[PDB]
């Protein structure tokens, strides 16, 4: 009695109807990429392909069980990883040039080794960073168990409310900006993990400079 | 409206029903937890501070029992502990405090109409009627609060500098 | 006295969200306090675990004098 | 609703003034839990009377050995006048024979203690009961209350005595050494 | 002495043979499952189990070489698992 | 304690538990719960760090006021759970 092939093991009157309701499809999410559909014949335009990419079909694994996450949760996690990786790749690129904050007797921000850069700082300096991340990731996360089971109502995936007003009013341009976000995030994820892999095993990224 | 803080109104639980109600509760602690426990604790602290203040003052102005060590009230605690009388008084107050466990349980559960800080000590029927009870309870709680602050000042001055009844 | 906890209340209101563990631990207080066999089983399981623990710990950390050299005991 | 002994605590539900020496003194509620269980207070009252009588006898017999005298001393010359030392200094004959006397007395009492006698009055073993024939029921209650009060006092006194002899070795107003 | 904890310095001891066995065992299980799916649709499944239709059975053995993709596809299409209330279960 | 003397605390149908589960703390505001939780966690972490990490714990000299306060970390956990419960209860 729902999209799932099986009724949820959660009982009736205590969640079953909440899990087993209709859920939005992957096609209604701004993630399609023209580059994958960049070949003669079939193809897309404006940086978006006509269909999304999912060879392993992780998006529609909810139909097997509600243990697996919903596409809302997956988009939330994708945007989170992309944003974190964008900040991370920008940080390593800026730090490796040698630019650093002034410092004083107590703190010395002079370290180009991005892997061991946090280790040089005093306990307080990185403690504040980790505490801020811990509080914010945990305060901004409300209704994420709702995005897992699929109820994109209270929370939109990726909309923390930070600067959401600058999104254009036109649907086409808003989707264009969201797609630019997703593409840059995915590129930054690949870049930061490639630099990390190059560091751990040399030669993983031949174009490396760090 | 709260009288102590005239920029905001008093909580729902401070209603005059209790003695010494100036509408002072900026933190809503008595709205967060039962107010009878608060009043009983306030009374107990104040009585202990009243007796502590007068005892400190007398021991500093020479008032000792026969067979007692002539020592300032600052070191009176240590010397009385060494003598052992401290533990006897500990047992004496512990009896009343366990009876106070029972009394507080009955008060909060409503098994009896016990007022907070009430052990039914009225040899002279000083408050056998309602208006006498209101007046004498307001006067006590005032003395409780004042002596609490006064003894905090005294003992501290004594532990900080000097000695004697004045400080 | 008033202070303390109610095991019935604790068990009844320990239920995770969205019915993960069904209705939770509702009725377990009633079944345990009514059935002596469940209590006996819990006690026997705990005591068997404790007996295995003492067996595993006496040889590893002997507490009695000269027992380590007494191999038969 | 409130105890007459502790006027800021509830009256014990079990105690209702139908017993000698009832002043509502039961903070812990032994009578209350016994009544919830189903038993009566006859056992505790009779045990109270037993302990009180024994404490009175013990108090007098502990102030005596060193007051009016340690007997004519046929054999008690060697037994120390210190009461806590005398117990470990009684001879085998006297010790065993006091033991068997109290044993036969207690064994005789045990049947009427744990029996189902409905006419049994608590603390009525028939020993010296002839004097109660003359007196009236109000006087009987007064005399039983006096007995209970004396036993209650002696239970605590003795307890003090024993500890004073143990830790100080002498009572303050008497038994100078 | 063989070290089986995950270190790739000693991969050949357990990790590589482990994946080899997993592939072969999944091959066997997939061939069996697919033959059962065929044989049930037949008019006489009971006799098809004890007298194997070898011409199609060999086909299933061959086709089971690509079982990890076939299993994933059937899982996504909801044809690997039978729903839960279509399988007998005893009185609880 | 009898079976009858127990409030109905089961909340499986609801999305959040009732404030009755907090016991004496049922009436405590969520803001007070949260701020006290933060203070408790900070103080307990400080006490544990000064007892064990910053100074290696020596048997001869242990402060005691650092052993106390280390228990506030579980207390901080309970306080922030109760803060969430009161926030969802709107109390
Ligand atoms: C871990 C980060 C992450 C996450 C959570 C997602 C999530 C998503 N991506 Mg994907 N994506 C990622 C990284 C990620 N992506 C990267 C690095 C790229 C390559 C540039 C892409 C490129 C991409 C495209 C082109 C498209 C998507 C789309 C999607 C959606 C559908 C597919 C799905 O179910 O993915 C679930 C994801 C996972 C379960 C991650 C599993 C990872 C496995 C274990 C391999 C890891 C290998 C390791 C790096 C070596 C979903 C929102 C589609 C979309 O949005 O359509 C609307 C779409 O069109 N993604
Ligand atoms: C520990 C002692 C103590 C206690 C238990 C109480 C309890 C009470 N006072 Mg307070 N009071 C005290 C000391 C105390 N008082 C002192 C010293 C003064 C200054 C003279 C006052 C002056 C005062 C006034 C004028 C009034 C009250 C009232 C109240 C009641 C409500 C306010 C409240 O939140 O309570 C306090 C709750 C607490 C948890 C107490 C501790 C607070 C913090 C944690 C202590 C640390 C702060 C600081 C460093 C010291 C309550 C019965 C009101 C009343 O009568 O209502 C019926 C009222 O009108 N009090
Ligand atoms: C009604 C019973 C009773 C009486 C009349 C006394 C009387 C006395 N006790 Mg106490 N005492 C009692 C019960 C009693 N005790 C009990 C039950 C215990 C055990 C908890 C003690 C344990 C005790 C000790 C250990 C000491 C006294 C001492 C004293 C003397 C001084 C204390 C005081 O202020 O009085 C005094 C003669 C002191 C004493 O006699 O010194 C020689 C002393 O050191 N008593
Ligand atoms: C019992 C728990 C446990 C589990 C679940 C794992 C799991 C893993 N270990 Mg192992 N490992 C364990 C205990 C465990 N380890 C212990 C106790 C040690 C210390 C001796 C190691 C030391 C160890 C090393 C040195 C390496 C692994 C690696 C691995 C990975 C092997 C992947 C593969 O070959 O396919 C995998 C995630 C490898 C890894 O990290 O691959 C990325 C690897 O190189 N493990
Ligand atoms: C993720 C798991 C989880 C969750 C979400 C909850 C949620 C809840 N529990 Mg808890 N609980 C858990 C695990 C969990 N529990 C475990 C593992 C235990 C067993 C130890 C308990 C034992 C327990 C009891 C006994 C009770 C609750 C209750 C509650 C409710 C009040 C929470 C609160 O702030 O109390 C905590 C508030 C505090 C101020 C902190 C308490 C003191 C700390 C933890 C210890 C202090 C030191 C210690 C006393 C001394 C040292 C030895 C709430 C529904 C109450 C209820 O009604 O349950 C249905 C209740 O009475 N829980
Ligand atoms: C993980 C275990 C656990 C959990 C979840 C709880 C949870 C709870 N206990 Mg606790 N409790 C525990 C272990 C636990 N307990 C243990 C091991 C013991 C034995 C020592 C107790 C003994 C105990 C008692 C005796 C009582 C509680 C009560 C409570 C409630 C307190 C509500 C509160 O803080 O209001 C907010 C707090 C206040 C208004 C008062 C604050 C006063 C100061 C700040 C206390 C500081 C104490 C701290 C340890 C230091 C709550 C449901 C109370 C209750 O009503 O339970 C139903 C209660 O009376 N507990
Ligand atoms: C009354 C019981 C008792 C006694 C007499 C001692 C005595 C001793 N302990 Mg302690 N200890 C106890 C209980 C006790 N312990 C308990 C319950 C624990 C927790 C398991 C410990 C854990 C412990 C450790 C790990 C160590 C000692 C050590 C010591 C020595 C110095 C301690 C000191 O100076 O503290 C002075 C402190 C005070 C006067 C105030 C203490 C007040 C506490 C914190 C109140 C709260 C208690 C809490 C609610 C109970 C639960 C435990 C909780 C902390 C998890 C001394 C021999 C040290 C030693 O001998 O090393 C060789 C040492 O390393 N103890
Ligand atoms: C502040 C710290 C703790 C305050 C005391 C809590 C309390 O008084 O109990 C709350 C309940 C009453 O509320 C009760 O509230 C309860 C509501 S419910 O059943 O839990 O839903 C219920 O028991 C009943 O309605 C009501 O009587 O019982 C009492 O108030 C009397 C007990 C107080 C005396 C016994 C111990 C004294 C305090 C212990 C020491 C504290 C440690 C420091
Ligand atoms: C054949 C035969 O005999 O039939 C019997 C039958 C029958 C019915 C039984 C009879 C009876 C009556 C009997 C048996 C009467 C017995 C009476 C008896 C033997 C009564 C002692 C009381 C002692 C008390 C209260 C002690 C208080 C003690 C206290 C409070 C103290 O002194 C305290 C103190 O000590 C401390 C703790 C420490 C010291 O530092 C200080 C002091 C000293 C102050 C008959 C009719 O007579 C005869
Ligand atoms: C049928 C039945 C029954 C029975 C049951 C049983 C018999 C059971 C048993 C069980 C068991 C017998 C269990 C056990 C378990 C265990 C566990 C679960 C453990 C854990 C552990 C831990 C957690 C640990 C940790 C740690 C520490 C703390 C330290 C060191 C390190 C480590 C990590 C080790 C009953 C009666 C109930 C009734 C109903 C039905
Ligand atoms: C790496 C490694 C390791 C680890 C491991 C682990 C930790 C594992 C886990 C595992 C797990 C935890 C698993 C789970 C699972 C689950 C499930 C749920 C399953 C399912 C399945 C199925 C269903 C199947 C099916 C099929 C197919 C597909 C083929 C053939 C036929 C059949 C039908 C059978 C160690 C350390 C040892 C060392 C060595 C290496």
């Amino acid at each position: 009695a729902g999209p799932m092939y099986d009724e949820p093991l959660a009982p009736s009157g205590m969640g079953r109807e909440f899990i087993n309701k209709e859920r939005a499809p992957l096609s209604s999410y701004v993630g399609a990429s023209q580059e994958l559909a960049a070949f003669p014949g079939g193809g897309g335009k404006e940086g978006m392909a006509p269909t999304p990419w999912d060879p392993f079909c992780f998006s529609e694994l909810y139909k097997v069980s509600a243990n697996n996450p919903d596409v809302a949760w997956l988009r939330e996690s994708e945007l989170k990883h992309g944003r974190m990786a964008m900040l991370a790749i920008t940080g390593v690129m800026v730090q490796s040039t040698g630019f650093h904050l002034p410092g004083n007797a107590e703190v010395s921000f002079a370290n180009s080794d991005w892997v061991s850069a946090p280790t040089t700082l005093p306990p307080v300096v990185w403690g504040q960073v980790l505490a801020f991340v811990a509080i914010a990731e945990g305060q901004t996360s409300e209704g994420l168990f709702d995005l897992w089971l699929g109820d994109t109502s209270k929370r939109e995936p990726g909309n923390l409310g930070w600067g959401s007003g600058l999104l254009s009013k036109d649907k086409k341009a808003a989707d264009k900006m969201r797609l630019k976000e997703l593409k840059n995030g995915r590129l930054a994820m690949l870049a930061i993990m490639g630099v990390a892999a190059n560091h751990f095993i040399p030669g993983a990224l031949p174009g490396c400079i760090y | 409206k709260s009288q102590a803080l005239p920029f905001l109104e008093a909580p729902a639980k401070l209603d005059g029903s209790m003695a010494g109600d100036k509408g002072f509760d900026p933190l809503n602690l008595a709205g967060s937890f039962d107010i009878n426990w608060m009043r009983e604790a306030e009374l107990k602290h104040g009585r202990i501070c009243m007796l502590a203040w007068v005892g400190y003052v007398a021991v500093d102005n020479g008032f000792y029992v026969p067979f007692a060590p002539h020592v300032s009230s600052l070191a009176a605690h240590d010397t009385a502990v060494k003598s052992g009388q401290m533990l006897f008084l500990l047992g004496a107050v512990g009896v009343v405090e366990a009876l106070s466990y029972n009394a507080i349980n009955e008060m909060m559960s409503g098994q009896t109409d016990r007022r907070p800080g009430d052990f039914s000590m009225d040899p002279f029927k000083m408050v056998d009627t309602p208006e006498k009870a209101k007046s004498m309870l307001e006067k006590e709680i005032s003395h409780c609060r004042l002596a609490m602050m006064a003894f905090s000042g005294v003992v501290t001055q004594s532990a900080l500098t000097g000695h004697g009844f004045p400080y | 006295w008033g202070i303390g906890h109610s095991m019935k209340e604790i068990l009844d209101a320990h239920v995770p969200p969205k019915g993960r563990l069904g209705s939770g631990h509702r009725g377990l207080f009633e079944t345990i306090t009514d059935s002596l066999h469940m209590q006996l089983g819990l006690a026997l399981a705990s005591l068997g675990v404790a007996t295995s623990l003492v067996a595993q710990h006496m040889y590893a950390l002997p507490s009695y004098a000269f027992m380590a050299k007494d191999y038969v005991t | 609703e409130r105890s007459a002994s502790i006027p800021f605590l509830k009256k014990p539900p079990a105690l209702d003034g139908s017993m000698i020496g009832d002043v509502g003194f039961d903070p812990l509620g032994f009578s209350t839990t016994i009544t919830e269980l189903g038993g009566d207070l006859s056992y505790v009252r009779e045990a109270e009377l037993m302990h009180g009588r024994q404490a009175m006898l013990a108090a007098v017999g502990m102030i005596f050995p060193k007051v009016f005298g340690k007997l004519p001393a046929p054999w008690t010359e060697a037994v120390s006048t210190n009461p806590l030392e005398a117990q470990y200094q009684l001879p085998p004959v006297v010790l065993g024979q006091i033991l068997i006397s109290i044993f036969i007395a207690e064994g005789l009492r045990s049947r009427i203690v744990f029996g189902n006698d409905p006419n049994y009055v608590v603390g009525d073993h028939g020993f010296g009961s002839n004097f109660l024939k003359g007196k009236s029921e109000a006087q009987i209650a007064d005399m039983k209350l006096k007995e209970l009060n004396n036993g209650r006092l002696a239970m605590i006194a003795v307890t003090g005595m024993f500890f004073q002899i143990s830790i100080k070795g002498n009572l303050w107003p008497i038994i100078d050494g | 002495h063989l070290i089986a904890d995950g270190r790739l310095d000693h991969a050949g001891e357990f990790i590589i043979p482990g994946f080899g066995f997993l592939y072969i065992a999944g091959w066997i299980g997939w061939a069996g499952r697919s033959y059962l799916q065929f044989s049930k649709k037949t008019d006489k499944p009971n006799e098809n189990e004890i007298i194997i239709n070898v011409p199609v059975a060999l086909g299933m053995m061959a086709g089971a070489f690509i079982w990890p993709l076939a299993a994933w596809k059937e899982l996504i299409d909801g044809k690997l698992l039978v729903p839960g209330d279509e399988i007998t279960v005893s009185p609880r | 304690l009898d079976r009858s003397e127990a409030a109905d605390t089961w909340w499986g149908d609801k999305d959040y538990p009732s404030s009755v589960v907090l016991g004496i703390g049922k009436d405590v505001p969520s803001s007070i719960y949260g701020v006290t939780s933060a203070i408790a966690f900070s103080v307990g972490a400080y006490c544990i760090a000064q007892s064990n990490i910053i100074n290696i714990l020596s048997g001869s000299t242990v402060n005691g006021f650092y052993v106390a306060g280390a228990l506030l970390v579980p207390y901080s956990w309970g306080l922030h759970v109760a803060a969430w419960i009161q926030k969802q209860n709107g109390k």
